[PDB]
């Protein structure tokens, strides 16, 4: 029974030409695609890309591979893939990708009596997507993956999603440390290049960034330094060393925060929301030290007006800082 | 708060399908292992089935081929299809979620437990 | 046409496992090198990058032919079919050939049997750097190559007339160093498997100081002067002079950290570490000077009065003298 | 002629042999027995939620097509010959990027017995995914899995089993542990079934149970924060008239707490929730903040109600150490007992 | 029916075919038509003096040895036959490590027409050197080249030409810009000859013009320095008895300028010459330094010649804003125009 | 002449079975090994590994390759190695290794008339060694390299060092920027695994870390800050602001030193000697500030007792600190 299978397979591969597509010169060959996403990780702002691991399946019919007499689907050793014709599928926005090869190359070939071929691969790819970070970190992103045929046109090959909107599975099981997947979408269209038309499939995800990390790591230190800058208003004006030391140490701490965030955050040369918030806090502590500049400048000629300025500053600064926070969060959430 | 509410159960006539569900609330268990346990009257607490994040299915050596586990990750739930029920299957079925530290087949490794659901088989 | 017949007859009866004149005389190889660019020098890892065109010429009696064609100009498709010397670079940490869009190899054969083989290489070569005089250090970085398997009795290398050529030396990626010149030599090295001919090229490099001057020397000098600013502030401004002193100490420490980030973790003192440490000593002594002045105001007010006047003269004088000795030693005496 | 006899048997075994078909195709299920030897359990990365492991992977199966008769009963095979016969296509489900070593030659071994049994061993380095719950950081424990199975053959064609009892089928070397921040407690070995869009497959699983070492965070973060809080409460024992002294004291202990908090937070990975250290640091920060508010209140009430200010300082000298000791008791009893 | 005829053609073309010899060997000069489609103009690295580009590389040439007759006037083949024919050995002269993509198949296409004209297309990621003169940083403009030609064939054997008019032979996608900090102004297309020790070679050149974006350096460096200079001259309007206010103004502006200078110079590429930002920061530093020296002078002459000290303060109140405004006007007029 | 050599080599390689080891089924084949070390670099504490470049040579006898009539040692092209049997040697603790390939694969095959084979390879490998840093930076490390046969037992292959103690050369020409090689050692033993006994050769080095960098960079600032904390004992006790500011600023400076060292040195999460020294200095300045807190607390009712405590502190603190330093610089040096 095994010798008959060996004979049938060697019959199929005898005279088989790898350089010719199925139905060469006639109607285009239709290829169906399935993607089973296993994990998404390393969404890099600096590199402007993301890493995706998936199972990529392709289904197509080749009449030259039809066999009879065996009521079974033949899963063959993946090295037989080098003896057959497979589509020249590629990813348009892929920067670096590879096929896993432990313990062997993660590839699958399966045959059916009618001639249908199933071709599976386990692929890890780094795909590039542009990120608009003007609203960072309160931003939404839309990252895609483009699937196209390198050499054939719509007169030779056609792409469709096998199963409709159910062709891609596994998104609901993905957990991202900093993002949360909101939606995914499947688009089929053709791209008219200079060499002719090209079938293309597109898979897109929309990501919404999480805020808890930035709240506990970025915004709270600046808020606390701003609140600490109000301690000066409750200190006696003759304590020059204490108020000067408080003012200049809060200035140095805010400067150190802004400079080191600029050193660690990705170099994005346009105004983001975090730079506006940090600059606003720096302005608030600048005005808090400038208020004492006025008081020190006028506490001898008009000590009562300087005391009234300190008393009103004890109310205006927390109130104006809460008004700034209210406007910032309304304008960004 | 986190609550595991269980549905289904009841009584069956020594056979037939019986799909017991389990809905979670207050925390998303996508990255956790969700399992099912069984407690016969006064007897030991027994592991039945479990499914992790990768959809790997584990079963006890007594219920393999009879009980089928599944998870609805979108709705954050888990179901157990009981088929070919027998009088010995009359017990209280529990739903659990945990990280499986020191063993996913041990009951002492699950942080959250359900309130139970009686399944009675009549012959 | 007949070129295919020539190639087929040449490759007929050819064994590429055997070097030419295997049992008669050593095979003489003439080597040439064109340097496209010398990439950045990595002092931390003590290595440098170079991109070259490498050419080799030798005689093979098995590749003679007669025709009206003088030379057969071929691409890399025949490189794997004839005998090639197994030249390698002895001090190379990581090297590779270029394959875009095709293997960058050219092969030419003349009717007398002479073979020219050329390929493009990018090499990361080892260069042990002595950083005692950093950033006023000079280095001669080598590039050595020989044969891996054939001893001196089988393969001999030899430089041609124009050994190493360089084009636009100004179109390179050397920021820290400036290229002086090159030399090429020949030596015989004895190993455990035989004696091998080794060919070396040395590139002389002298470091530029403008970067370390702008980043380190000038800011440190200005910080020292700023610590001298405290001597002209009224002694009653205790918070002002204390904040100035401690902030200059913090600035000195901040500049001190970034001094060694461009160097490997050598355990000897460099000229930069000495300069930064002396600046740190100067600001440390200026702050101890203020601490002494503040303490003496209550105890010996006249002495504390004279202390700042003496410091206004001694500190700039001692720092100018130190800079004079430092730069004289490191620029005119070594 | 013994070498020629052996060569003839080698040149005869593979006559009519197709390596594109598994043994027993269309007749029975190919049983694969598997065992793992761990030579080094490499570093665990909490940032990337991954770990490295170096293993010897041993597989065993039966192929009737490879029976022979000869003077020997066991044959060791060169790695060139081990690529001519059918071998299982085992892969790791949660692997990220694995390496099969071939220095200086492929680290594969294939032994054939006379009855037709094949033993296939290889050396691999596997980088796998270990998702972590960091709510109890740095007092957390994790179970890092390792799952493997057949990529192309369904459970109707190929099944996997452990060579011995599952506990004794995965063996770790005595010096295997190469962990600087975790303590390897043990492993549990299991086996399940998965279902995909292509069929149902058998999965063999192993879980390694890790517990994080806390001494580094105790000596690097917790002790400096506790000492800073104690220092801030020392200010209560300075005399009231030293207003600049106590103000510099309080504001510098506040700056010390801010510096320690930022230093500690630098080590932590970017997680959404709050760890146990986030709560410890927030409480210490609130304690030093309240100590400076207390001194601001005393200074506000000084020179007008000295009796109340003295009573506040005397009660603060008791309440602050008491409240901090109670907080430490609750903190180190809620998390150290999990 | 048709496939048999197509395969007999494919098995007949390469009868007595030598891919080691170029078309028209010894009869004419092979002419290659070249065009590029830039899918994405990748990042530009100032530190490494290089850039990345992802392109479709299209080459056309005529080989009379591959004429065929059949109903299909055009035949498109994947990759096995294209490696059995002669293709130009094009390489990039200034190109560094480049990548030819291999997912999921070799990104190569070979088309043949009835007359024997061949079209060869490939997808590449070219990483090339772009020497830069950063004297005008961050107000600089650069022209990054991309030069390619034949490695082994001199201009007497192979010559390159653009498929269309040179402007229209290099095409950039509208979405193919990946420049965080640069604007792609345009490109220039050229052809020429290079001379070596092995002969003369044809070289095709393309230049991409880039202009750096300055708003980042304006908001991060220039504005804080201008504000610190303004504060330092604000110090000149406070009464001379207010020693703490003017001293804190002076020393805080000095500390701010020092911090800004350190931050600013830790982001530039390591160039051993001075740029425009180095000069701007140096002048702002010298202005706040002279402002603190001016206060040191006022405090020195106070209590002995208050009239001279007041006259010095008044003249600094006039000279400093005017001099700083003139310095800014000269700086910006000099650099923005060039 | 040349044709005779070609005839002899083609005779040797005709009917050669590469799947069979020399003396297959008989006595084990003896393999002698030599190593010539070119350089050692990048001894990484973070990754716990080191990099080695070497010329690895193996020496064995195969009677199938014996030839007569040619009084020469035939050095063949390295591609002949693909047609010959070579040992399945591997390095147990290797993480990543490769053979150099410019301008060709750095490989050597040399034959001798009696059938002896010399096989050479130029290898750069990254080997992992466990490091005990509890005495850091006064530590001494022992890093090895394991050599084993992957699939042969002692019944089929044996290892020995060719040349005795001269088998490894080049150790004295290794210059590590942060270590000095005190000694190296060669071991030979059989590892008993499950599949059987395996031959093994081991080469180990002992590295001693240099201390001059840490004396200048780490200990001196801590020592000088600790001495500066003693300055307050000579200050009048009525200057509360000065002595409080000095004490708390020395505490802040010691914290700054500790956190800077936290950022600069590799993360090795267990207690080392540097931590014990920094903790000892933090304790000394903590007790000095607690002493001033006690003096300020008691200086009103008992001025003489407070001045006596300060006078005794001027003796006890330098003496206790010197005893602490003596214990430290004796328990490790
Ligand atoms: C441990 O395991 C690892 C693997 O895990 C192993 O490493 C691999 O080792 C094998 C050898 O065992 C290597 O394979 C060889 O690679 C040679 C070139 O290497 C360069 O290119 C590699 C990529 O190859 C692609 O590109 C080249 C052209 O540049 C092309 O020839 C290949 O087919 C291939 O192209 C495919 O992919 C591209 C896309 O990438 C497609 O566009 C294309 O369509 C096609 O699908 C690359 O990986 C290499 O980089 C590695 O290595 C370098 C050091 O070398 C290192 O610096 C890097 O970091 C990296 O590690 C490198 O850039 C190739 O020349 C060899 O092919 C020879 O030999 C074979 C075997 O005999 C033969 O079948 C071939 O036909 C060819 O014969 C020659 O080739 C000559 C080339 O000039 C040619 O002139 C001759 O004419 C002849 O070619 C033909 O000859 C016939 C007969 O005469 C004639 O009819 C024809 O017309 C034609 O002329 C061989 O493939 C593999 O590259 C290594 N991979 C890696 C990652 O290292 C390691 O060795 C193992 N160690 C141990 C100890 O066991
Ligand atoms: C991230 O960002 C990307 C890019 O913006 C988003 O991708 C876009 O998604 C939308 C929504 O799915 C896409 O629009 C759809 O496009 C398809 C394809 O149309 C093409 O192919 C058709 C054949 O299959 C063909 O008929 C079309 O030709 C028509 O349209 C062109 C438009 O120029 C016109 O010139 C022709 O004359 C024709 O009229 C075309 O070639 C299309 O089928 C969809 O139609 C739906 O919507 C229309 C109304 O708009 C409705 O009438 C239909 O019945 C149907 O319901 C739809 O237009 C868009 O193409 C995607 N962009 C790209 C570049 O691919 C992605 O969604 C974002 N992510 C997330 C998560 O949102
Ligand atoms: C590189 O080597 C070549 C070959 O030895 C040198 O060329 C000869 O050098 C000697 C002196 O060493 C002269 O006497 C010959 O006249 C040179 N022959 C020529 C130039 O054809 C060459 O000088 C070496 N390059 C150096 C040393 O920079
Ligand atoms: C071939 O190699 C052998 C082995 O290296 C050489 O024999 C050695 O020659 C050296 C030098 O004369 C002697 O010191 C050794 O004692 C010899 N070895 C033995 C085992 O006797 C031999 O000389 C080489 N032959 C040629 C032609 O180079």
């Amino acid at each position: 029974n095994m010798s008959f299978v060996k004979e049938t397979v060697d019959k199929l591969l005898k005279g088989y030409d790898i350089r010719l597509r199925p139905d060469f010169g006639g109607p285009p060959v239709c290829v169906g695609m399935n993607i089973d996403i296993a994990s998404i990780d390393m969404v890099s702002e600096v590199n402007m890309d993301y890493t995706l691991t998936m199972y990529f399946q392709q289904y197509w019919r080749d009449k030259r591979l039809a066999y009879s007499g065996i009521p079974l689907n033949l899963t063959l050793d993946n090295r037989v893939a080098d003896q057959l014709w497979v589509p020249d599928t590629y990813f348009l926005n892929d920067k670096k990708s590879f096929v896993h090869g432990v313990t062997v190359k993660n590839r699958m070939i399966r045959l059916h009596p009618d001639g249908t071929v199933l071709y599976g691969l386990r692929i890890t790819t780094t795909a590039a997507c542009m990120m608009d970070l003007r609203r960072y970190p309160l931003d939404e992103q839309n990252c895609t993956l483009e699937i196209e045929s390198y050499g054939y046109t719509t007169d030779d090959i056609e792409f469709y999603w096998r199963g409709g909107d159910k062709a891609v599975t596994g998104v609901e099981r993905i957990e991202l440390p900093q993002f949360s997947i909101v939606e995914h979408r499947l688009v089929s269209r053709n791209v008219v290049f200079a060499t002719g038309a090209y079938p293309r499939l597109s898979l897109s995800f929309r990501l919404k960034r999480n805020i808890g990390y930035f709240i506990l790591q970025t915004y709270m230190p600046s808020i606390l330094i701003t609140i600490l800058s109000w301690v000066s208003f409750w200190i006696n004006y003759d304590a020059s060393a204490a108020r000067v030391a408080l003012g200049i140490t809060t200035v140095l701490t805010m400067t150190t925060i802004n400079t080191h965030l600029r050193e660690t955050l990705p170099k994005i040369p346009y105004v983001k929301a975090i730079d506006m918030y940090l600059m606003g806090c720096f302005v608030f502590v600048f005005l808090a030290l400038l208020e004492y500049a006025f008081v020190n400048y006028i506490f001898f000629s008009q000590p009562a007006r300087a005391a009234a300025i300190d008393r009103w500053s004890r109310i205006v600064f927390p109130f104006t800082f809460s008004l700034f926070n209210l406007v910032y969060w309304l304008y960004y959430v | 708060q986190v609550q595991l509410q269980e549905s289904g159960g009841g009584l069956v006539q020594a056979g037939g399908s019986l799909r017991v569900s389990c809905a979670a609330s207050g925390r998303t268990f996508t990255t956790y292992i969700m399992a099912w346990f069984r407690q016969a009257p006064g007897k030991e607490r027994e592991f039945l089935a479990a499914m992790d994040q990768g959809r790997i299915q584990y079963y006890g050596d007594s219920v393999r081929g009879r009980f089928t586990i599944s998870r609805d990750y979108a709705k954050n739930s888990v179901d157990l299809q009981l088929d070919g029920l027998r009088p010995e299957d009359t017990a209280v079925y529990y739903c659990a979620a945990g990280a499986g530290f020191w063993g996913l087949r041990t009951a002492s490794s699950y942080h959250y437990w359900g309130q139970g659901t009686q399944v009675t088989v009549s012959s | 046409g007949d070129v295919t017949v020539i190639l087929n007859n040449l490759l007929e009866g050819y064994d590429n496992k055997l070097r030419p004149d295997i049992g008669v005389k050593p095979t003489l190889i003439h080597t040439d090198m064109y340097v496209n660019s010398i990439g950045p020098v990595n002092a931390i890892n003590m290595e440098y990058t170079i991109d070259i065109f490498f050419a080799q010429t030798w005689y093979d009696r098995r590749l003679k032919f007669n025709s009206t064609i003088k030379v057969l100009r071929l691409n890399s498709n025949m490189v794997g079919k004839i005998w090639i010397p197994d030249t390698f670079f002895r001090n190379s940490k990581k090297a590779d050939a270029h394959w875009i869009t095709t293997p960058n190899r050219m092969l030419r054969i003349w009717n007398d049997g002479r073979v020219l083989y050329t390929l493009r290489l990018t090499i990361d070569a080892e260069c042990q750097l002595q950083l005692h005089n950093f950033p006023m250090d000079e280095h001669s970085c080598p590039l050595e190559f020989s044969s891996y398997g054939y001893p001196r009795e089988e393969i001999v290398y030899q430089w041609k007339r124009s050994s190493v050529e360089v084009g636009d030396t100004r179109s390179w990626r050397l920021y820290q160093f400036s290229f002086v010149g090159l030399r090429n030599t020949t030596e015989v090295v004895k190993t455990t498997s035989g004696d091998y001919v080794v060919m070396s090229v040395y590139f002389d490099l002298s470091r530029r100081m403008g970067y370390f001057t702008i980043q380190t020397y000038i800011p440190c000098t200005l910080i020292v002067v700023l610590s001298w600013v405290s001597f002209w502030i009224n002694k009653d401004a205790v918070p002002a002079r204390t904040s100035l002193g401690i902030t200059t100490v913090l600035t000195m420490t901040t500049l001190s950290t970034i001094a060694r980030k461009s160097l490997p973790k050598v355990s000897y003192v460099t000229a930069m570490d000495l300069f930064v440490s002396v600046c740190f000593i100067f600001v440390f002594s200026a702050l101890v000077e203020y601490g002494t002045l503040h303490y003496f105001v209550s105890s010996q007010p006249a002495r504390a009065a004279k202390m700042d006047s003496y410091a206004r003269i001694f500190f700039p004088t001692a720092f100018c003298l130190f800079n004079l000795v430092y730069w004289v030693s490191y620029l005119y005496l070594g | 002629d013994n070498t020629t006899v052996f060569t003839r048997i080698l040149d005869r075994l593979l006559d009519g042999y197709d390596n594109r078909l598994r043994p027993g195709l269309g007749e029975r299920v190919t049983e694969v027995k598997t065992d793992i030897f761990v030579t080094s359990f490499g570093p665990v990365s909490d940032h990337d939620m991954e770990y490295t492991i170096d293993v010897f992977f041993r597989q065993s199966w039966k192929d009737e097509r490879l029976k022979f008769k000869g003077p020997m009963t066991v044959l060791r095979l060169n790695n060139l010959m081990a690529s001519k016969i059918w071998t299982p296509d085992t892969f790791f489900h949660n692997g990220k990027k694995s390496v099969a070593h071939n220095m200086t030659m492929p680290n594969k071994l294939l032994r054939i017995t006379e009855d037709g049994t094949l033993l296939y061993t290889m050396r691999l380095t596997v980088r796998a995914e270990c998702p972590m719950h960091l709510e109890d950081f740095p007092m957390d424990a994790h179970a890092c899995p390792l799952k493997f199975g057949s990529y192309a053959y369904t459970r109707a064609e190929v099944v996997y089993e452990w060579t011995r009892e599952p506990a004794r089928s995965v063996v770790v070397a005595e010096d295997g542990s190469r962990l600087n921040q975790y303590d390897l407690l043990g492993q549990t070995v299991d086996s399940g079934i998965v279902q995909s869009s292509t069929g149902e497959y058998v999965v063999m699983t192993t879980h390694f149970h890790l517990k994080r070492k806390i001494g580094y965070f105790v000596i690097q973060t917790y002790l400096p924060c506790i000492m800073t809080v104690i220092l801030s409460q020392v200010s209560f024992w300075l005399n009231r008239e030293s207003v600049p002294a106590r103000t510099v004291f309080g504001v510098t202990t506040v700056l010390t707490m801010t510096t320690l908090s930022i230093s500690a937070r630098n080590s932590l990975p970017k997680v959404a929730y709050a760890t146990a250290m986030d709560w410890f640091i927030a409480v210490c920060y609130a304690f030093v903040f309240s100590a400076l508010i207390e001194f601001a209140t005393v200074n506000y009430f000084t020179k007008s109600q000295p009796a109340r200010a003295a009573k506040i300082d005397r009660l603060s000298r008791i309440a602050f150490p008491l409240l901090f000791g109670i907080f430490n008791l609750v903190y180190w009893a809620t998390y150290l007992n999990r």
